[PDB]
Parts: structure tokens; C-alpha cells; sequence
């Protein structure tokens, strides 16, 4: 357990490294751009009948 | 000794990984064809206006 | 990215109204038209 415990450790210091080298990014307002999008795939469908 | 407080990361970091090697093709495809909001992000504004002036006809 | 959402909103709001507007103008016109086939269709019905 102890052993799991320390390669455990040193895959996840490597892990902090990579990342630590690419570290970018946001989580909240990809979610609004996701949603907006959705809603003006649904705006360009009905669009499309009204036309 | 593990305990009970920490069991909600595990299991939230297990199933990113799932869902990292469930659709890995997908990720690979969508990186390599075109930028992330580069090229894309250029184009959409200049093909918006298409929407745009076809309503103004 | 949240101007475009308003002005296409907006802009469906437009066609909604201008669509029940010209609905208006062809109920309008059908009365008119159906009230001129009653005159014209009497009229020539004691003509012949």
C-alpha cells in the first residue's frame, strides 16, 4: 500500500510538471458560449421555417 | 486510513479519465483539422454577416 | 458575442410582427375581395 502510495506520488509530480508547463484555460464561460450556441443553432433552425 | 471526504475527488477524477479514453479519436481530430478559436473565431465573424444581410434582403 | 444574441432576438421579435402584420393586410384584402365576388357574382346572376 505504502509503494502504491509513492509511485502514486512521483506519476502525479510528473503529472504537475506537465502540467505546470501547460496550464491554460477556463471552465465556466465555455459552459455560457456552449449554451448560447446551442440556442442560436435553435434560432437558426425556426429561422429557417419562419422563412 | 483512507476516509469518506476525499472519496468525491476520486471518483471525479476517475471519470474525467473515462471520459478521456472513451473519446480520445474525437479530441485528436477536433485538434489537428483546425486551431482552437483561431482561424475558427476569425471566420464565424466574417460568415455571420451572411446570416446578417440575407435577413436584410 | 452577447450583442449578436440581442440584435437576433430582436430581429426575430421584427419578423414575428411583420409576419402578423401582413396577416392582418391578408384577412383585410379577403374581406374586400370576398365582398366584391358577392356583388359581382348577384349582379351578373340577374344579368344572365
Amino acid at each position: 500500500g505504502q509503494q502504491l502510495l509513492d509511485a502514486l506520488q512521483h506519476e502525479l509530480v510528473t503529472t504537475q510538471r506537465l502540467l505546470g508547463e501547460l496550464d491554460v484555460g477556463d471552465s465556466e464561460e465555455n459552459v455560457q458560449v456552449l449554451d448560447l450556441l446551442s440556442e442560436l443553432k435553435d434560432v437558426t433552425a425556426k429561422k429557417d421555417l419562419e422563412l | 486510513p483512507i476516509e469518506a471526504v476525499y472519496h468525491r475527488y476520486m471518483v471525479h477524477l476517475l471519470e474525467l479519465a473515462v471520459t478521456f479514453i472513451e473519446r480520445l479519436e474525437t479530441h485528436l481530430e477536433t485538434i489537428r483539422n483546425i486551431p482552437h478559436l483561431a482561424a475558427n473565431l476569425k471566420k464565424m465573424n466574417q460568415a455571420l454577416a451572411k446570416m446578417d444581410i440575407l435577413v436584410t434582403e | 458575442l452577447e450583442k449578436e444574441t440581442k440584435f437576433q432576438k430582436e430581429r426575430l421579435s421584427d419578423l414575428k410582427h411583420m409576419r402578423y402584420r401582413i396577416k392582418d393586410d391578408l384577412t383585410t384584402i379577403r374581406h374586400s375581395v370576398v365582398e366584391k365576388q358577392g356583388e359581382w357574382h348577384k349582379k351578373w346572376k340577374e344579368f344572365l
